[PDB]
C-alpha cells in the first residue's frame, strides 16, 4: 500500500463564551477537534480550550460554601476543627496551623516518619487514552491528625562504626507514617518467574531420477531420455519467554471521604453544575479519565525472543538425446531450472520496569545472576506501580466528603462519555504493520515497531508479512426512532494486510434512546 | 538555473505603539530560494523609533493587598520572610527583617536539578527544547521533599512541579532480517544473485516523568516581561521573534531519559545480462551502511559505549551500566507532551486574551511562513529539505544532484 | 470471531430497604449477574445506592463507655490507662492534660516484626489481606520483658504470643530419563543373465540376448527421547504468632465501618464491608518463607532415512551372414533412484519459580532461573526474619469480632453478617466466569475477570500458544441452588470448562454433588 497523504489539523469555531463565572471572573470557550493532523501535516496551533478574564457584574452569592467546618482562605478545604491547631498544616494555606496559641492544640506525635516513598503515584489521576499520569485526585500529604504507620520490611541496612568495629543494621526508616487517603500499604515481599521455551527443527530431502535409453543400429539411431528432480525443505523454529514479577507492597485507596487534592478540589467546585462540555472535558484532561482505587508496587522484567528460519532450494533438469548415423547427424533438447532462496528473521524485546536506571539498563541488556541481584537490590529503593485498578474519574465524587453532586457527577459522566470518543486513538488513520495509534492533544503519531518505518509505519523493509487489522472508530450514533439506537463499525482502519488477526470486538453497537 | 529566493514587498508601516515608541512593517517570504539560489537570510519584520502620538495607557497595575516585588511579580504575603526566594532578587525576603520561618522546619533539603530544568520551552522546528519558562525556584512555601530514587538524596519539589516520579524503565529492542536468493533463467535475458539483509537495534532508558501543574502557575520574570514588552497589535515579526525566543510551546509533560540506537543494512547483488533487438553484461555491487545514535549521559561513558557499540565487540554490560547511571547526571527530554506557549499567557494581565489570540495568529503564520510546502518539488520526488535560508531535495538513488535532476 | 467481550450485568434494584432508625439513612443494592470479561465494557460502580431519610422512629443510644472516652476516637478505654506514658486512643486524649505521665516501658522496646500485618483482616476466599481490622499498637501497659536474640519486644495487648519457633524443611527430587532406538537396513538384489546362438551351415547365423538386473533397497529410522525433571522446594519458619481468645482491641476504622452498619439486613452494606476488611481474622499464623522451583525438559528427535534404486539392462544382437552381411545390434535400458530424508527436533521446556518472604535483593536473585548458592540461601533465610509470610493460617470469621461489649444489637449485626458472607462466597467465587482458553485459569478481580494465563500462553484469553494442543483440566461450574427442602442438596455439572478436551488433563475435583438437612 501506497503511503497515505497527510492531512492538517482541523478545530470547529468557537462555542460562544461562557457568562462570566462569578467567583472566578473568567469567560470559558471550547472548540472541538475535527480533525488530527494524521499522517503529517499542519498541526493546529489553536487549543480546543480557552478562558478570559472577565468581571462578571455579580458577586460571588457562592462563596459562604462551609459553616462551622473550618474553611481555609486560600482553598475551599473545609476541616473538621480538631485539625486546626493539630500541628500539621491540613492546607496549603497554612491557615489551620497560623495564630495558633495553643501549641498543645496538636493532635500527635507522629511528624519523625516520613511518608511512605512512591506513594504520591497512587494519588495521581490516569489518562486511560494515553497511559499518562494527571494531576493529583488524592491528597497524598495528607493525614488527618492521624498517626498510622506501616512497618518498612526492609528497613534493614549495613552501618560499619569504624571506632567499634561493630557491623550492624542501622534502624533508619523502620517504619512510614501512612497518608490518611491509603486504607492500606502491605509491605509483602513476592516473586514469581515463568519461562517457556519450544524449539521446532524440521528438514526434508527428496530426490527422482529416470533414465530411459534406446539403441537400435544395422544406418545407427540411438535414443536417450533423462529426468531428475531434486526438492530441499528446512524450517527452524524458536520461541523463549521470561517474566520475572517481583512485589514490594499492596496498597488501597480509601472508599470513604477521599479528602481530595487542593488543586482538584478547586478546580471541581469552579465547575458549572449546568452542562459545558468545555468546562468538563478540560477538567477530565487535566485530573485524567481515571482514578485509581488498587496497587501493587514492585519491579517487572520481561524476555521475549523469536526467530523463524526456513530455506527452500531445487533443481530441476531433463535432456532428450538422438542420433541419425550413416554422414552423421545428432540433435538433443530439453528443459533445466536451478532455484535457491533463504531467509532467517530474529526480534528480541527486553524491558524492566524497576527501581534504577543503570540496572534496570543493565539487565535489559544482559540477563544474569548479577543483573538479577543488582536489579533487585535496586527495587528496594525504587519500586514502582507494577499493576492498579482504576474507576473512572467520576465515581470519586459519590465518595468524597463534598455528598451528593449529582449534577456535576451525571455532567462528568456526560462528558467522559464524549471525551473517549473525541479523544480516542481510533480516529488517528490506520496504522500499518501493528504501528500503534497515538493520539496527544490535537495531534496523531504511529509509533512504529523496528520492522516498520514512515509517517503510517507503511514502509517496510520487506515485502509483506502478517500484520493485523483494527477497528475504525464508531460512527455517530443513529437516529433512535424505536426506543432503541445504534452505532456501527468496521475492521478495516487497517483491514488485516496479510491475514493477520481480524480485530476481535463487535461490529455493531446499540444503545437506549 | 538556480531561483534566488524572493520576498514581499515591506508591509505598511505600523502606526507607533504608544507605550512602546516604536512602529513595525511585516514582510512574508516569497520563495525561500531553491536550487542553491539567493539565500532568504532577510529580516522577516522591520521596527522603527517613533515619539508617540498618544499617551501610553501604563502596563503597570495595582496588586492591591498583594506584596509587590522590586520586579514585576506579585505574591502574596506569607511568601514574604520564608527565607526561600520566592520573588526577584530575594525582594520578598529582604521585605523581611525578623522572625523568619522556613517550610523546611528543621531541616536541609536538596535542590533537584531535574525540577530546576522542568518545562522546556520547545520550537516545533525541529522540536528543539528550550529553557523552561517556569521558575521552579518557586516552592509557594511548602517542603515536598522525594527521593532521587537512583539515589537517597531528597529534594524539594518546586510548587510548579506537580510530580516528579522516578518511574524507572529500561528496554533493549533488537530486530534482525536476513533474505538470500540465486536465480538463473528482439529479447532480454538475465540472471542475478541477490542478498538482502537488515538489522535494527535500540534501547530506551527513562529516568522518570515530570507533569507540570496545571493551574496557579508561577512564571520567571523575564517571560512575563517579554509579553508586556509586546505590541497588543499583531505585528508578524515581533511575536515572531518572541516564539523564536521561547518556543512555540512547552512541556506540559516529559519523560526524562537516555537513549541509544544502532542500524545496520547490507544489500548485495550480482547481475549477468545479455540483450538483442531485432549485448553481454556483467555486473557487481555492494552497499552497506551503519549508523550509530547516542543520546544522554555523560560524555566518557556515552561515547565509550557509543564505539563499542558501533564495533562489532560484545558490550561489557559494566560500561552500559555505567551509562545508564550516568543519565542520573545528563537526561535528555526523550518524549514530551506539548501545549501552546499562549497558554502560559497569564489570565488577569493587559490584553492578556488579546495577547494569546494575536500569538495563536503568530504560530499560524511561523508555521506557515517556514512552510517547505511553498519550495519548488523535488525531480525525483526525493525530500524537499527546508535548510537555513535555503531549500533542496535529497535523493537516495542513483539519481542526484541538488535537485536530483540527473541519473 | 474467536473472542467475544461479554460485557457486565447487574440485576435490577433491590426494593428500598426500611429507614434505618439509627443511620436515618435508606439502603438499595444489586447483584453482580455476569462479570466483565474479554475487555468487555465494566459496569457503573453503583451496585449499592443509599438515600437519606426522616427519623420515623428513634433508635438506641450508642453502647454506655464506663471507662474514659478518647475525645477525637471515642476508644473507651480504662481509667488506669491514662497519663500511663503510651498512646492508647490512637489519639493523646488519655494522655491529654496529664499532670504527671508515668512511663512504665522506660526501657528501649521494638515492635514485632511484620505483626501489624496480622493484625490486618483476609479475604479467606482471595487468601489476601484487607483494611486493618485489630489495634496491634494498643499496650494496655503490658510491658512485661519479651526478647529475641538481644532485642527485647513490646508485646501488643491483643497478642497471646510471638516467639521464635524456627525450623526449616527443604526438598529436592531430580528426574532424569533417556530412551533412543536405531532401525536400519541394507538389502541388494543383482541378477545378470546370457543366451547366445552361433551356428554355421553355406550359411551363417548369430543370436546374443544380454540381461543385467539390480534392485537395492536401505531403510534408516531413529527416535532419541530426553526428559527431565526438577522439583525443588525451601519450607522456612521463624516465628508462631497466636492472637489472644478474647476481649480483643479492634482498630477504630473497622470499629466505625462496623458502626454505620444497617440494623435491617440489605446485603450491599457487609458487601462493601467485606470487600474493605475481608471475612476473616487471623488467630493463630506460622510466619516464614516459601522456595520453589520446577523445571520441565522434552527433548524429542526422530530421523527417517529411505533409499531405493533399480537397474535394467536389455541388449540383443542378431547376425546373419553368407557376399551378403545384415547386422541390428538393439540395446534399451531403464535406471530409477529414489532417496527420501525425513528429520524432526522438537524440544519444550517450562520452568516455574516462586518466593515469599525476605529482603527484594534475595527474592529475586532466586527468582533467577539458576538454582541458588547456599549462601544466598542463607541470606535469604536470614532476611526472612524480619519480614516473613504467613505459611500457616487458622482463620475465625470476622463476626466473631461483633461484641457486645462494642456494639448494640451486637446479635442482629452477627446473624447480618452470617447471611452476608454466605451470600458474599457465591457473588465472589470464580465459578461464575466464563472459562479460558489455554488452560487460563479465571480469576474473578471484582466486577472483572481475568485469566491468569500459564506459562507460554498469551493474550486475553490465553488463546495464543505455539503449543498446538495440551492438556485442558477441568473446571466446575457454579454450584446449583438449594434444593427444594426434603433435605437440601447442590450439584456441579464440572463443566465450565470441560476436562476431557485436548488430551484434557485431570478431572475436576470432587464432589459433583453436596447435600444436607435443610
Ligand atoms: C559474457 O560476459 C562475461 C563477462 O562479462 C564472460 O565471462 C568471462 O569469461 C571469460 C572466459 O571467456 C572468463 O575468463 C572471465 O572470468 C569471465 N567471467 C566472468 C564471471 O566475468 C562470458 O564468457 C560472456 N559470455 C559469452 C557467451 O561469451
Ligand atoms: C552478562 O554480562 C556478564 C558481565 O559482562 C557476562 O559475564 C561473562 O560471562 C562469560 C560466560 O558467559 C564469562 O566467560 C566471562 O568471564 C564473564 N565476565 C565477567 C566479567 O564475569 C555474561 O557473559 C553476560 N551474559 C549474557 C547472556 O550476555
Ligand atoms: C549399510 O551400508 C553402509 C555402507 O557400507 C554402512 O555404513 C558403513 O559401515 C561401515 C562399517 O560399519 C563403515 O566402515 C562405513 O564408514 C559406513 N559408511 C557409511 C556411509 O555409513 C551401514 O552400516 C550399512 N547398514 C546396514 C544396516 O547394513
Amino acid at each position: 500500500a501506497a503511503t497515505p497523504a497527510a492531512v492538517t489539523c482541523q478545530l470547529s469555531n468557537w462555542s460562544e463564551w461562557t457568562d462570566c463565572f462569578p467567583c472566578q471572573d473568567k469567560k470559558y470557550r471550547h472548540r472541538s477537534l475535527l480533525q488530527p493532523n494524521k499522517f503529517g501535516g499542519t498541526i493546529c496551533s489553536g487549543d480546543i480550550w480557552d478562558q478570559a478574564s472577565c468581571s462578571s457584574s455579580t458577586t460571588c452569592v457562592r462563596q459562604a460554601q462551609c459553616g462551622q467546618d473550618f474553611q481555609c482562605k486560600e482553598t475551599g478545604r473545609c476541616l473538621k476543627r480538631h485539625l486546626v491547631c493539630n500541628g500539621d498544616q491540613d492546607c496549603l494555606d497554612g491557615s489551620d496551623e497560623d495564630d495558633c496559641e495553643d501549641v498543645r492544640a496538636i493532635d500527635e506525635d507522629c511528624s519523625q516518619y516520613e511518608p511512605i516513598p512512591g506513594s504520591q503515584k497512587a494519588a495521581l489521576g490516569y489518562n486511560i487514552l494515553t497511559q499518562e499520569d494527571a494531576q493529583s485526585v488524592y491528597d497524598a500529604s495528607y493525614y488527618g491528625g492521624q498517626c498510622e504507620t506501616v512497618y518498612n520490611g526492609e528497613w534493614r541496612e549495613l552501618r560499619y562504626d569504624s571506632t567499634c568495629e561493630r557491623l550492624y543494621y542501622g534502624d533508619d526508616e523502620k517504619y512510614f507514617r501512612k497518608p490518611y487517603n491509603f486504607l492500606k500499604y502491605h509491605f509483602e515481599a513476592l516473586a514469581d518467574t515463568g519461562i517457556s521455551s519450544e524449539f521446532y527443527d524440521n528438514a526434508n530431502d527428496l530426490l527422482s531420477k529416470v533414465k530411459k535409453d534406446k539403441s537400435d543400429s544395422f544406418h545407427s539411431q540411438d535414443t536417450s531420455f533423462l529426468n531428475e528432480l531434486n526438492k530441499y525443505n528446512e524450517k527452524k523454529f524458536i520461541f523463549t519467554r521470561i517474566f520475572t514479577k517481583v512485589q514490594t507492597a499492596h496498597f488501597k485507596m480509601r472508599k470513604d471521604d477521599i479528602m481530595l487534592d487542593e488543586g482538584m478540589l478547586q478546580s471541581l467546585m469552579e465547575l458549572p453544575d449546568q452542562y459545558n462540555y468545555g468546562m468538563y472535558a478540560k477538567f477530565i484532561n487535566d485530573y485524567g479519565t481515571h482514578y485509581i482505587t488498587s496497587g501493587s508496587m514492585g519491579g517487572i522484567y520481561e524476555y521475549i525472543l523469536v526467530i523463524d528460519k526456513a530455506k527452500m532450494e531445487s533443481l530441476g533438469i531433463t535432456s532428450r538425446d538422438i542420433t541419425t548415423c550413416f554422414h552423421c547427424k545428432k540433435f538433443g533438447g530439453g528443459k533445466t531450472e536451478r532455484a535457491r532462496k533463504a531467509m532467517a528473521v530474529e526480534d528480541i524485546i527486553s524491558r524492566v520496569r524497576g527501581g534504577s536506571s543503570g540496572w534496570s539498563g543493565g539487565l535489559a541488556q544482559n540477563r544474569s545472576t548479577i543483573t538479577y541481584r543488582s536489579w533487585g537490590r535496586s527495587l528496594k529503593y525504587n519500586p514502582v506501580v507494577i499493576d492498579f485498578e482504576m474507576q473512572p474519574i467520576h465515581e470519586v465524587l459519590r465518595h468524597t466528603s463534598l455528598g451528593p453532586l449529582e449534577a456535576k457527577r451525571q455532567n462528568l459522566r456526560r462528558a467522559l462519555d464524549q471525551y473517549l470518543m473525541e479523544f480516542n486513538a481510533c480516529r488517528c488513520g490506520p496504522c500499518f504493520n501493528n504501528g500503534v495509534p497515538i493520539l496527544e492533544g490535537t495531534s496523531c503519531r504511529c509509533q512504529c515497531r523496528l520492522g516498520s518505518l514512515g509517517a503510517a509505519c507503511e514502509q517496510t523493509q520487506t515485502e509483506g508479512a502478517k500484520a493485523d487489522g483494527s477497528w475504525s472508530c464508531w460512527s455517530s450514533w443513529s437516529v433512535c426512532r424505536a426506543g432503541i439506537q445504534e452505532r456501527r463499525r468496521e475492521c478495516d482502519n487497517p483491514a488485516p494486510q496479510n491475514g493477520g488477526a481480524s480485530c476481535p470486538g463487535r461490529k455493531v453497537q446499540t444503545q437506549a434512546c | 538555473s538556480h531561483i534566488d529566493c524572493r520576498m514581499s514587498p515591506w508591509s505598511e508601516w505600523s502606526q507607533c505603539d504608544p507605550c512602546l515608541r516604536q512602529m513595525f512593517r511585516s514582510r512574508s517570504i516569497e520563495v525561500f530560494g531553491q536550487f542553491n539560489g539567493k539565500r532568504c537570510t532577510d529580516a522577516v519584520g522591520d521596527r522603527r523609533q517613533c515619539v508617540p502620538t498618544e499617551p501610553c495607557e501604563d502596563a503597570e497595575d495595582d496588586c492591591g493587598n498583594d506584596f509587590q516585588c522590586s520586579t514585576g511579580r506579585c505574591i502574596k504575603m506569607r511568601l514574604r520572610c520564608n527565607g526561600d526566594n520566592d520573588c526577584g532578587d530575594f525582594s520578598d525576603e529582604d521585605d523581611c527583617e525578623s522572625e523568619p520561618r522556613p517550610p523546611c522546619r528543621d531541616r536541609v533539603v536538596e535542590e533537584s536539578e531535574l525540577a530546576r530544568t522542568a518545562g522546556y520551552g520547545i520550537n516545533i522546528l525541529g522540536m528543539d527544547p528550550l529553557s523552561t519558562p517556569f521558575d521552579n525556584e518557586f516552592y509557594n512555601g511548602l517542603c515536598n521533599r522525594d527521593r532521587d530514587g537512583n539515589t537517597l538524596t531528597y529534594y524539594r519539589r518546586p510548587w510548579n512541579v506537580a510530580s516528579l516520579i522516578y518511574e524507572t524503565k529500561g528496554e533493549k529492542n533488537f530486530r534482525t532480517e536476513h533474505y538470500e536468493e540465486q536465480i538463473e533463467a528482439l529479447f532480454l535475458s538475465y540472471s542475478s544473485k541477490k542478498e538482502k539483509m537488515f538489522l535494527h537495534v535500540k534501547g530506551e532508558i527513562h529516568l522518570g516523568r515530570f507533569v507540570m501543574r496545571n493551574r496557579d502557575v508561577v512564571l520567571t520574570t523575564t517571560f512575563v516581561d517579554d509579553i508586556k514588552a509586546l505590541p497588543t497589535t499583531y505585528e508578524k515579526g515581533e511575536y515572531f521573534a518572541f516564539l523564536e525566543t521561547y518556543g512555540t510551546h512547552y512541556s506540559s509533560s516529559g519523560s526524562l531519559g537516555g537513549l541509544y540506537e544502532l542500524i545496520y543494512v547490507l544489500d548485495k547483488a550480482s547481475m549477468k545480462r545479455k540483450g538483442v533487438e531485432l549485448v553481454n553484461i556483467t555486473s557487481e555491487n555492494l552497499i552497506d551502511d551503519v549508523v550509530s545514535l547516542i543520546r544522554g549521559g555523560t560524555r566518557k561513558y556515552a561515547f565509550e559505549l557509543k564505539e563499542k557499540l558501533l564495533r562489532g565487540t560484545v558490550i561489557d554490560v559494566t560500561d552500559f551500566v555505567n551509562w545508564a547511571s550516568s543519565i542520573n547526571d545528563a537526561p535528555v527530554l526523550i518524549s514530551q507532551k506539548l501545549s501552546p506557549i499562549y497558554n502560559l499567557v497569564p489570565v488577569k494581565m493587559k490584553n492578556a486574551h488579546l495577547k494569546k489570540q494575536n500569538l495563536e495568529r503568530a504560530i499560524e503564520d511561523y508555521i506557515n511562513e517556514f512552510s517547505v510546502r511553498k519550495c519548488h518539488t523535488c525531480q525525483n520526488g526525493g525530500t524537499v529539505i527546508l535548510m537555513d535560508g535555503k531549500c533542496l531535495c535529497a535523493c537516495p538513488f542513483k539519481f542526484e544532484g541538488i535537485a536530483c535532476e540527473i541519473s | 470471531v474467536t473472542l467475544m467481550p461479554i460485557d457486565c450485568e447487574l440485576s435490577s434494584w433491590s426494593s428500598w430497604t426500611t429507614c434505618d432508625p439509627c443511620q436515618k439513612k435508606r439502603y438499595r443494592y444489586a447483584y453482580l449477574l455476569q462479570p466483565s470479561q474479554f475487555h468487555g465494557e465494566p459496569c457503573n460502580f453503583s451496585d449499592k445506592e443509599v438515600e437519606d431519610c426522616v427519623t420515623n422512629r428513634p433508635c438506641r443510644s450508642q453502647v454506655r463507655c464506663e471507662g474514659f472516652v478518647c475525645a477525637q476516637t471515642g476508644r473507651c478505654v480504662n481509667r488506669r490507662l491514662l497519663c500511663n506514658g503510651d498512646n492508647d486512643c490512637g489519639d493523646q486524649s488519655d494522655e491529654a492534660n496529664c499532670r504527671r505521665i508515668y512511663k512504665k516501658c522506660q526501657h528501649e522496646m521494638d515492635q514485632y516484626w511484620g505483626i501489624g500485618s496480622l493484625a490486618s483482616g483476609i479475604n479467606l476466599f482471595t487468601n489476601s489481606f484487607e483494611g486493618p481490622v485489630l489495634d496491634h499498637r494498643y499496650y494496655a501497659g503490658g510491658c512485661s520483658p519479651h526478647y529475641i536474640l538481644n532485642t527485647r519486644f513490646r508485646k501488643p495487648y491483643n497478642v497471646e504470643s510471638y516467639t521464635p519457633q524456627t525450623q526449616g524443611k527443604y526438598e529436592f527430587i531430580l528426574k532424569e530419563y533417556e530412551s533412543y532406538s536405531d532401525f536400519e537396513r541394507n538389502v541388494t538384489e543383482k541378477m545378470a543373465s546370457k543366451s547366445g546362438f552361433s551356428f554355421g551351415f553355406e550359411l551363417g547365423i548369430s543370436s546374443q540376448s544380454d540381461r543385467g538386473k539390480h534392485y537395492i533397497r536401505r531403510t534408516k529410522r531413529f527416535s532419541h527421547t530426553k526428559s527431565v525433571f526438577l522439583h525443588a522446594r525451601s519450607d522456612l519458619e521463624v516465628a508462631h504468632y497466636k492472637l489472644k481468645p478474647r476481649s480483643l482491641m479492634l482498630h477504630y476504622e473497622f470499629l466505625q465501618r462496623v458502626k454505620r452498619l444497617p440494623l435491617e439486613y440489605s446485603y450491599g452494606e457487609y458487601r462493601d464491608l467485606f470487600r474493605d476488611f475481608g471475612t476473616h481474622y487471623i488467630t493463630e499464623a506460622v510466619l516464614g518463607g516459601i522456595y520453589e522451583y520446577t523445571l520441565v525438559m522434552n527433548k524429542e528427535a526422530m530421523e527417517r532415512g529411505d533409499y531405493t534404486l533399480n537397474n535394467v539392462h536389455a541388449c540383443a544382437k542378431n547376425d546373419f551372414k553368407i557376399s551378403l552381411g545384415v547386422s541390428v545390434g538393439k540395446c534399451r535400458g531403464i535406471l530409477n533412484e529414489i532417496k527420501d530424508r525425513n528429520k524432526r527436533d522438537t524440544m519444550v521446556e517450562d520452568l516455574v519459580v516462586l518466593v515469599r518472604g525476605g529482603a527484594s535483593e534475595h527474592i529475586t536473585t532466586l527468582a533467577y532461573q539458576e538454582l541458588p548458592t547456599a549462601d544466598l540461601m542463607q541470606e535469604w533465610g536470614d532476611a526472612v526474619q524480619y519480614n516473613p509470610a504467613i505459611i500457616k493460617v487458622k482463620v475465625e470469621p470476622l463476626y466473631e469480632l461483633v461484641t457486645a461489649t462494642d456494639f448494640a444489637y451486637s446479635s442482629t449485626v452477627r446473624q447480618n453478617m452470617k447471611q452476608a458472607l454466605e451470600e458474599f462466597q457465591k457473588e465472589v467465587s470464580s465459578c461464575h466466569c466464563a472459562p479460558c482458553q489455554g488452560n487460563g485459569v479465571p480469576v474473578l478481580k471484582g466486577s472483572r475477570c481475568d485469566c491468569i494465563c500459564p506459562v507460554g500462553s498469551q493474550g486475553l484469553a490465553c488463546e495464543v500458544s505455539y503449543r498446538k494442543n495440551t492438556p485442558i483440566d477441568g473446571k466446575w461450574n457454579c454450584w446449583s441452588n438449594w434444593s427444594s427442602c426434603s433435605g437440601r442438596r447442590k450439584t456441579r455439572q464440572r463443566q465450565c470448562n470441560n476436562p476431557p478436551p485436548q488430551n484434557g488433563g485431570s478431572p475436576c475435583s470432587g464432589p459433583a454433588s453436596e447435600t444436607l438437612d435443610c
